[PDB]
């Protein structure tokens, strides 16, 4: 819960970017995969219905991403806009397609709805975890076209 | 013959018109007019209207070709006949008016006849009922008489303009509309007598106004919209006789919600203000500004905004000129205050969205006349100052100041008198407090705006309090010292430091130079960024000659205090001192005395160097930056001062004379001894002698170059020998084509080939060859033809082959130290084209006819050329050359790999049809290189794999499958950036097909 | 483990992911399907495996599974284009003679009965179709069943009898038997122990047991209990009931997409999403009511991506084949 006499307009202000890690990577030393790199892969994915990114709508957040480079595991928790949003599966699917194209095949990606943030979270998580149904969905030309529109970088 | 003439008639009437049209004209050209009009009279006397109309049209077609060559006794008769036939005939009139147009183009007619010619046509024929083409003929008859006989048409009085008023009442065609506008404009331009018809004349023109259109059947033929809108501006703005009529129309138009209209009305208003004045707009002057202000707030079109602000400008300008005209009373300066009072409450309003456009308006009216702004600023400033102190928020204070800033600039723009300074003095001390407030605020933006105002108040001719200068300088030092801020605030303060320094140099010698002198020895006895601040601070203030006379000894003293203590070890910080000196010399080249003083301390600079050789400290490379500093001193030099310093420097190297330099160095032969120290010092000569004006007038060029050649290769030093070649070539390039230059070349090719003969020092001879061929290449001197094709042979030599590649690479790039466009070294821009053309046959032929072992040396050279010429010329030779550029990627050298990749990347996006023919070998080479040891190489290779997507889908599709599989490996690359590039590349490769 | 799994061959014929592989009943030929919409028939000549025929244009979308008829004559392919193609070598070359349509969505699985006259398909439309084969090239639908509430993943016929088993996205397995008086198909029993999608199923040699692998990272052994059974298990209905008598857990990191039970050795192989192939053998002293299965050998890095299918060889004991999303087909030889 949050107070009514106290409201913090600063959240509008809180969105920022910092992509300066080059010095550490300048040498020949390997650079582990981290939360920041995955977040940079999904923060600018466009919402299917609105002219804003998943980051601007707080659908994806850096601290909702868990990753272990050595154990080849990536977990993404995304909060769809409103609990009865019928686009939750589409949004998570665009996240999957982006990570599927951008991540090494050794990485096992899990994309789930943030717990308690959607009425049908169990059913959506089950669809996104079924690799056969995800593949069959990508063979839908209209669906793949909308996904490509969300994944496009501009 | 009359039989032939009668026949031509009948043939025309029967429909064989074209032959007779020209054949009757031919009979006219040779033969008579009266015979043909009598033959045609019979055919025209026939009862059928088409039998009259056809005859008349073939009469006019004749009269049009005959033109001038017509008797006065014929012109009268013809015009009379035409009048009678037009009076009697219906739908025959078009043929008649074409003949009247023909008759209006002759000049041998009586005065009364000419006047009646048109008077009768507009009293008889109704223009609106007539066809578009025929209306064009009627209008052109007018314009004809409006050219041939003005005195008659003017003598007709105002009833001519009235008659024309009715002919042009209703006319929709654009083609004639421009004609009608011309007639109106000429009725105004020439002093044609307009009677009570001023109203009537404006009435017809006024109605048409904004609508713009294009015609579907004839689009380019149909003269476009802006053509018509401009012709109307011309007529509606030609007279102030239209004022009491046009201004109410334009206001009517501006207040209408159609945007195209809103525009044309202000564009016209601006054109009117060029020929209006005080009285014509006086009655409607209050209403007009309400409309201008209106649209400056409301409108979203910035071109509307701009034109309306231009309107308020030209308006107040028109009112400021008439303050001198009206000797009795001025009702013009009252309008300015009527604006002020109407937006005072709007500015005072705490809302910041409303405040900016009204300030834009006040600035537009102020920047119209010095008289206007001296009223406006003096009235506006106290309100802006009051509102500055009322608002405690930062962004508000920044905007308020940015608004004040404009007014201040405008004050400096026109007024130069002591009059505008008098009310400004009342606000002077109040303004400074705002400037210093903007500098103290933690805002970066507010600071920058304060700096912007500081320079503007500094620019001011009007006197300012001395204390403020003391304060301001202190503030500037605080802003140049603090680094917790973003770099921008620092640079802004440094630039302003120089700007104000040229105005008031005492202020910076009083409150900045001592502070920095103290800070110098406070770090002399984390450390580098502290040094940067003050060194650059002394560099940036070095704008006034007095300051230069102070900052130079301080920097040289810091340089001669660096060798005594522990500062020589840090070669980086010594380089920084030189960098600042080079920047001061760079500033001194403006004022002649300034660079004269700097050059007389270029001497102690070389002294501090000679001493370094006399002892047995500075790092070998630090010297090069010192030499670049010396070079910046030498250029821009008085020819007499140049001779003076040459006769001090050249003596020192050549004979060891150190007379000019101070005694401490005396405790010396660089040329014939063999001592390493003195040989190192040659590179300062490279900077000097080779950075002199074209008219060098050197005293002993022959001996110096003679010594240089032996020094260049005989010593065989790692870098000292090269400095000699660098210098020799630097001076050789600059040398004019005198009978000496060829001797210098004889000695150059001599020592070169001689060193190439001896086993012991091939590289020394090679470097000299390189620099000599370069100097002659940038000159396009014929001997470079041989020497470059000498370096062509050396590509096959095992010892020097890699050195031959290095040489080609050097020839391909401009270098800072030797020969520069601003270093007074002669160069022509087109050398890459000239060099490339010669190179391709030699290198391509050499590559194919080269043995397996020393075959890739030729490609290394070709690449160092091709990639360094990213030019148009690379495209037309690409079909032959790309085959090699692809095999250039397979070279093991990382520099070659990088250069060839960097060059190939845009080619894919500029000329893809030529590239798409080599896709298989393109993708194979790129994917091979996206897995090399070098990080940068992999990044480039991936960017080219990402660029390959730009080619047509058709050629890419058979590769998508294999490509994606391969691109999986770089996704798991050790470095972060190579993963970023793989992300982009693969992502694009996935969207290839749908 | 005491046992070892040895890689014999690696084949990279397809472009993209490879979904299914299937042994010819003679064990000297196998087929493979994948994302490339093509079927490849692989024959063994000497010591080298090679593609003898390539089948294209048979399906417009991805081919999920292919299954050989008990006769070496015909091949069936289930694809995402809602069709099931039947291939036959009537012209001396394999051609598509018949096409089975009817499913509304993508067809996930095919299977042939032991006799070879019954063919079963299942799709994402939650349905299971059963077809009859009158003569060559002709097929007649016997029944359309909609018992499953979700996507049906696999269909497998009984080795000894004409019983059909189906695994579904609804976490359940369903048995199908034909009713004696009317000769109409109906659902026999429902097996509910998995907590997530059941991907694969396979019968024991005799057919009284069944493996099932699931998305819950576990495999389960099901035992058929007839009415009047010796155990204390009672059947309220006349039909036989199946019971989860064993659950192997903690052995797999991710979803298990396929499982194969060899009819020659009794070994069980699993194809997991952690790129690992695991071999299980029943213990010597395992009880028929609480069997214990132990992992004798495994190759955790069997593929570079998810292992989609594993199939034992019906003729050669201990020879396993597998395919994966890395685009590779691997033939293995296990030695206990």
């Amino acid at each position: 819960p949050t107070e009514i006499e106290n409201i913090n307009p600063n959240v509008y202000d809180r969105i920022k970017e910092r992509v300066l890690t080059a010095n550490e990577e300048d040498e020949n030393v390997p650079d582990p995969f981290d939360k920041r790199e995955i977040f940079d892969l999904i923060r600018n994915i466009n919402d299917p219905e609105h002219p804003l990114t998943l980051e601007e709508l707080h659908v994806v957040q850096e601290d909702l991403i868990r990753i272990n480079d050595s154990q080849n595991s990536v977990h993404i928790s995304f909060t769809p806009t409103i609990p009865h949003c019928s686009m939750a599966t589409l949004i998570g699917l665009s996240i999957r397609v982006k990570l599927l194209r951008s991540l090494p095949p050794r990485f096992k990606v899990t994309v789930e709805i943030t717990p308690g943030t959607h009425a049908s979270e169990l059913a959506v998580n089950k669809q996104l975890a079924d690799k056969e149904r995800v593949a069959a969905a990508l063979e839908n030309n209209h669906l793949a076209e909308v996904i490509n529109q969300c994944i496009a970088a501009k | 013959p009359m039989g032939a003439l009668c026949g031509l008639v009948q043939d025309f009437v029967m429909g064989q018109q074209e032959g007779p049209a020209d054949q009757v004209a031919a009979d006219v050209k040779s033969g008579t007019v009266l015979q043909v009009v009598e033959a045609l009279g019979s055919s025209l006397e026939n009862a059928e209207p088409r039998t009259r109309a056809r005859g008349a049209q073939l009469l006019s077609q004749v009269l049009l070709q005959c033109h001038s060559l017509l008797s006065e006794k014929e012109v009268v008769h013809l015009i009379l006949f035409y009048e009678n036939r037009l009076k009697d005939h219906h739908l025959v009139v078009p043929s008649v008016l074409q003949g009247l147009r023909a008759l209006s183009m002759s000049v041998a007619l009586p005065p009364g006849l000419a006047v009646s010619v048109l008077k009768a046509i507009f009293q008889e024929v109704h223009v609106q009922s007539l066809l578009q083409v025929d209306r064009h003929t009627v209008f052109s008859i007018i314009t004809n008489f409006m050219r041939s006989r003005e005195e008659e048409l003017k003598g007709l009085g105002a009833d001519f303009t009235f008659g024309f008023i009715q002919v042009m009442d209703g006319e929709k065609d654009p083609r004639n509309l421009l004609l009608a506008f011309r007639i109106v404009h000429d009725l105004i331009s020439k002093d044609y007598s307009l009677g009570p018809f001023v109203e009537e004349l404006f009435e017809v023109t006024s109605c048409y106004f904004p609508i713009d259109f294009t015609p579907p059947p004839n689009d380019p033929y149909g003269i476009q919209r802006e053509d018509l809108i401009l012709s109307l501006r011309a007529v509606l703005a030609s007279t102030p006789r239209f004022a009491e009529f046009l201004l109410p129309l334009l206001i009517e138009k501006v207040d209408s919600e159609i945007l195209s209209a809103k525009l044309d009305s202000l564009q016209t208003l601006n054109a009117c203000c060029a020929v209006y004045g005080q009285k014509e707009l006086k009655d409607f002057l209050p209403s007009l500004w309400a409309s201008i202000r209106r649209e400056v707030f409301q409108t979203a079109s910035e071109r509307v905004e701009a034109e309306g602000l231009a309107a308020l400008h030209s308006l107040t300008a028109c009112l400021s000129c008439s303050v001198l005209r009206a000797d009795a009373e001025d009702l013009l300066g009252s309008f300015l205050s009527n604006i002020l009072q109407d937006c005072r409450h709007h500015l005072c309003e705490p809302d910041m969205k409303l405040v900016w456009p009204s300030a834009k308006l006040l600035q537009a009216a102020a920047g119209a006349s010095a008289r206007a702004c001296e009223h406006l600023t003096s009235n506006v400033l106290p309100l802006l100052l009051e509102q500055f102190h009322k608002h405690s928020q930062s962004n508000q204070r920044r905007t308020i100041l940015e608004m004040i800033l404009g007014f201040l600039k405008l004050q400096q723009k026109w007024s130069y008198e002591d009059r505008d300074e008098r009310p400004l003095s009342s606000f002077k001390d109040q303004l400074c407090s705002l400037v210093f407030m903007a500098l103290t605020d933690p805002s970066t933006q507010l600071q920058l705006v304060g700096i912007r105002t500081l320079t503007v108040l500094g620019a001011q001719p009007g006197l300012l309090s001395a204390e403020d200068l003391e304060l301001a300088v202190g503030h500037l030092y605080r802003l140049t010292f603090l680094e917790e801020d973003s770099q921008s605030c620092r640079v802004a303060a440094l630039e302003a430091s120089g700007t104000l320094a040229t105005l008031y140099p005492g202020a910076f010698s009083r409150h900045l130079l001592p502070k920095l002198a103290e800070e110098l020895h406070k770090g002399e006895s984390t450390k580098c960024s502290r040094h940067f601040r003050c060194l650059q601070a002394l560099s940036a203030v070095s704008t006034h000659p007095s300051i230069v006379k102070e900052t130079l000894p301080l920097l040289l003293q810091h340089l001669c205090q660096a060798n005594k203590g522990n500062m020589v070890t840090e070669s980086s910080e010594v380089v920084a001192v030189c960098q600042s000196l080079q920047q001061v010399a760079e500033k001194c080249q403006q004022d002649p005395e300034s660079y004269w003083y700097f050059h007389k301390t270029a001497v102690p600079c070389l002294f501090a160097l000679a001493v370094q050789a006399s002892m047995p400290l500075l790092e070998d490379e630090v010297l090069a930056a010192l030499a670049s500093v010396i070079g910046t001193a030498t250029t821009h030099l008085s020819p007499e001062l140049a001779a003076q310093s040459v006769t001090c420097i050249v003596p020192l190297f050549l004979d060891g004379n150190t007379s000019f330099l101070p005694e401490n160095s005396f405790p010396f032969q660089p040329f014939q001894d063999g001592s390493s120290g003195q040989r190192r010092l040659v590179a300062l000569l490279t900077a000097f002698v080779c950075s002199l004006p074209r008219n060098v007038e050197i005293p002993q060029l022959n001996r110096l170059m003679r010594e240089l050649l032996k020094q260049s290769c005989g010593h065989s030093c790692p870098f000292s020998s090269t400095a000699a070649t660098k210098c020799f070539a630097g001076l050789l390039n600059k040398q004019p084509p005198g009978q000496q230059l060829e001797e210098f070349l004889q000695l150059a090719v001599g020592t070169v080939e001689a060193g190439l003969a001896s086993e012991s020092s091939r590289d020394q001879a090679f470097t000299l060859l390189l620099w000599v061929t370069k100097a002659l290449v940038l000159r396009y001197h014929p001997l470079s033809a041989c020497l470059t094709t000498r370096l062509m042979g050396l590509l096959s030599d095992p010892e020097l082959g890699c050195a031959a590649a290095d040489g080609f690479s050097l020839l391909m790039s401009d270098c800072t130290d030797v020969l520069t466009r601003a270093g007074h070294a002669d160069v022509r821009i087109m050398f890459r084209q000239r060099f490339f053309t010669d190179n391709v046959p030699a290198l391509v032929q050499g590559f194919h006819a080269a043995p397996q072992d020393v075959k890739p040396n030729y490609l290394k050279g070709l690449s160092h050329v091709l990639n360094r010429l990213p030019k148009p010329v690379l495209l037309p030779e690409l079909p032959t050359l790309l085959s090699l550029l692809l095999e250039a990627l397979s070279c093991p050298d990382s520099v070659v790999q990088l250069s060839t990749l960097s060059c190939l990347q845009p080619l894919l996006l500029e000329a893809p049809q030529i590239m798409s023919l080599h896709v298989d070998t393109l993708v194979t080479k790129f994917l091979n290189l996206s897995s090399s040891y070098s990080m940068a190489v992999r990044i480039a290779a991936l960017q080219c794999m990402h660029a390959l997507t730009r080619l047509p889908t058709s050629v890419l599709l058979p590769y998508k499958s294999q490509v994606i599989r391969a691109l999986a490996k770089p996704l798991d690359d050790k470095k972060r950036l190579v993963r970023k590039e793989a992300v982009s590349a693969r992502g694009e490769w996935f969207l290839l097909g749908s | 483990g005491r046992g070892r799994l040895i890689l014999e061959h690696t084949l990279q014929g397809h472009k993209g992911r490879i979904w299914g592989v299937a042994w010819h009943p003679k064990g000297n030929v196998f087929a493979s399907c994948g994302e490339d919409k093509a079927i490849r028939i692989w024959s063994l000549t000497g010591n080298t495996w090679s593609t003898k025929t390539i089948l294209s244009d048979g399906h417009k979308r991805t081919i999920r599974e292919i299954r050989w008829s008990p006769c070496g004559q015909y091949l069936a392919s289930a694809s995402f284009d809602a069709t099931t193609a039947i291939w036959s070598k009537s012209s001396g070359e394999f051609e598509c003679n018949a096409t089975l349509e009817g499913h509304e969505n993508e067809v996930k699985s095919v299977s042939w009965s032991r006799s070879g006259g019954l063919l079963a398909t299942c799709s994402r439309d939650k349905s299971v179709w059963i077809w009859e084969v009158a003569g060559d090239d002709e097929f007649e639908c016997a029944a359309v069943l909609n018992p499953h509430t979700q996507d049906v993943k696999r269909v497998v016929w009984h080795p000894t009898k004409d019983i059909l088993a189906s695994a579904s996205y609804d976490n359940t397995i369903k048995m199908f038997a034909e009713e004696p008086i009317d000769n109409d198909w109906d659902c026999t029993a429902t097996l509910t122990s998995h907590t997530s999608t059941v991907w694969g199923i396979d019968f024991d040699a005799d057919g009284e047991r069944l493996v099932s692998c699931s998305d819950d990272t576990t495999i389960k052994i099901w035992r058929a209990y007839h009415p009047g059974n010796t155990a204390g298990v009672a059947t309220p209905d006349q039909q036989t009931v199946w019971k989860c008598v064993c659950t192997v857990s903690g052995q797999h990191s991710r979803a298990i997409y396929d499982v194969s039970w060899c009819k020659l050795t009794g070994l069980i192989a699993t194809a997991c999403g952690d790129d690992g192939i695991r071999i299980f053998k029943e213990s010597s002293d395992s009880k028929p009511d609480e069997p214990t299965f132990e992992q004798i050998t495994a190759e955790e890095g069997a593929h570079d991506q998810d292992v989609n299918s594993v199939q034992w060889n019906p003729v050669v004991a201990g020879q396993l084949i597998s395919c994966s999303d890395d685009g590779t087909i691997k033939i293995w030889k296990v030695t206990e």
